[PDB]
RNA sequence: UUUACUGCAGCCUGUCGUUGGGUUGUGGUUCUGGAUGUACAGUGUAGGUAGGAGGCAUCGAAGCGGGUGCGCCAGCAUUCGUGGAGCCGUCCUUGGGACACUACCCUUCCGGGACUACGACCCUAACUCUGAGAAGAGGACCCCGAUAGGUGGGCAGUUUG
RNA sequence: CAUCUCAGUAGGAGCGGGAAAAGAAAUCAAUUGAGAUGCCGUAAGUAACGGCGAGUGAAACCGGCACAGUUCAAACCGAA
């Protein structure tokens, strides 16, 4: 996969902030995994600086098996911040786009193309 | 199914040479060989194993990776009289398992803590690696915790050195009940060490 | 003390693990284009044993070139062409098998593609040595763990009525 | 005398309290039962092992002492 350009990742973060304002987000790897498995995950954001890599190694193939768009954020600090959280977050899932449904689907199409 | 991500970690470590854990193993063993005997780490390598063994993300709980050599009890040939049954020592491995050796070295490095449990995390032709979970019985966070404040009792000090961890009880023959445990429970020493 | 008995170290060597990636050489793994199968003569190549008889065809069936599968420069397959009727057998070419275009798994056929045990070579990326390091030299060897056989008065348990 | 015995004894190292360890069955049974652990009695010098030599050597059932049950990991929730 080509490195997703910074504008697309920033749009993903903006969509995450917007869904935090209005919609519903599952922050945390357990909640995001449950949301992907249940098929409720509109968009999955995955941090790239995870130690160990076992924490979020399954998210990609799982979301590709369940047809959930996903993107890799640079690191977990601002990923946790975008979800309004005082800690880091290895992955968040947007289960309710709220006011970002249009931008979430735009990001989904862009990810589908860039693949 | 709706399985937790701990289940995915468990699956990845079930057959590690057939999953992505093999490449992580190739990259990690270099770093681990560079390290010493007892290394503290921020997070467990296998989070599901640590959590099922009692690890919690709270203050007073420490996880450490220990390095232990392979093979049996490195033994010296006696230089005095023996009866040919006690002369040979090359094939005599010990009665102390490698995991319990790792637990006791971790305990030695951390005099104020108590070993909770440990799990296998890797090995090569010369070393095995275990991650040992240790608890601080004198931390107020641990004292408040009602699932862990048993470790603040006087009989819980020196757990790993008295064979009271899961690996130690496995080494004492008390991993099972019934037949075969005639000379193991309640202790090895209670039957003149004839069990094990 | 030793070519006494019985062992144990050390050492030699096989195997497994450490331990990876490429190149070829060795076995079948797995299967496409052909059912390639034929003492005697054949109108005809048992079109595998067969509902012991019964389908196609100028909208295709041959006697020909090195004869594309093959083979006794015959003949089944319609093919690059041009020549202007191959049957099935109750006249069974008095059968090692005697024969309908009817899902061929089967002694062939060599794209043998794909994983595989042994062996040879190369690579570096693990690993080893040197250096404070850049790096240099080795290198999946060696070391090491385990196991198998050997050698072994080095040692040590005795026996030597 | 070599396996065996002496004996997991002697001795060693580590840990550690007023006790320690064990402890709530992936148990023991047997045709159908019991129901955490420890300790005592018995089974019994029996079963078992053994140059089947010398020797070594249980457990369950059963009778007592004392009795006690529970906490996590996960599923669901998601900082409550
Ligand atoms: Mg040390
Ligand atoms: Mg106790
Ligand atoms: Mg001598
Ligand atoms: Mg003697
Ligand atoms: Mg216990
Ligand atoms: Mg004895």
């Amino acid at each position: 996969k080509f490195d997703v350009p910074e504008e697309l990742t920033n749009k993903a973060l903006e969509a995450l902030e917007l869904a935090r304002d209005t919609g519903k987000i599952k922050k945390g790897t357990n909640e995001a995994t449950k949301a992907i498995e249940r098929g409720n995950a509109k968009l999955v954001l995955i941090a790239e600086d995870i130690e160990p890599a076992e924490i979020v190694a399954h998210i990609g193939p799982l979301s590709e098996e369940k047809k959930a768009p996903y993107i890799f954020i640079k690191n977990q600090k601002e990923l946790g911040a975008a979800s309004g959280l005082g800690v880091s977050c290895a992955t968040v899932a947007i289960v309710d786009a709220g006011k970002a449904a249009e931008m979430v689907q735009d990001i989904a199409q862009k990810l589908e193309a860039l693949k | 199914m709706v399985k937790s991500f701990y289940g995915y970690v468990r699956d990845a470590w079930k057959n590690p040479d057939e999953t992505y854990v093999n490449e992580l193993r190739w990259e990690r063993l270099q770093v681990w060989r560079k390290q010493g005997s007892v290394t503290r780490i921020e997070r467990p390598t296998r989070i599901d194993r640590a959590r099922s063994l009692g690890y919690k993300a709270k203050q007073g709980i420490v996880v450490v990776r220990v390095n232990v050599r392979r093979g049996g009890l490195g033994h010296v040939r006696p230089n005095r009289g023996r009866r040919t049954q006690k002369m040979g020592k090359n094939k005599v491995s010990g009665g102390m398992s490698i995991q319990r050796i790792a637990e006791v070295r971790a305990d030695r490095r951390y005099p104020n803590l108590e070993v909770l449990n440990s799990y296998w995390v890797g090995e090569d032709g010369k070393h095995k690696w275990f991650e040992v979970i240790l608890v601080d019985p004198h931390h107020p966070v641990i004292k408040s915790d009602k699932n862990l404040n048993w470790v603040c009792d006087p009989s819980s000090r020196g757990r790993a050195t008295r064979g009271k961890t899961s690996a130690g009880r496995k080494g004492r023959g008390m991993a099972t009940r019934g037949k075969g445990t005639e000379k193991t429970r309640p202790s090895i020493r209670a039957y003149k060490s004839r069990g094990k």
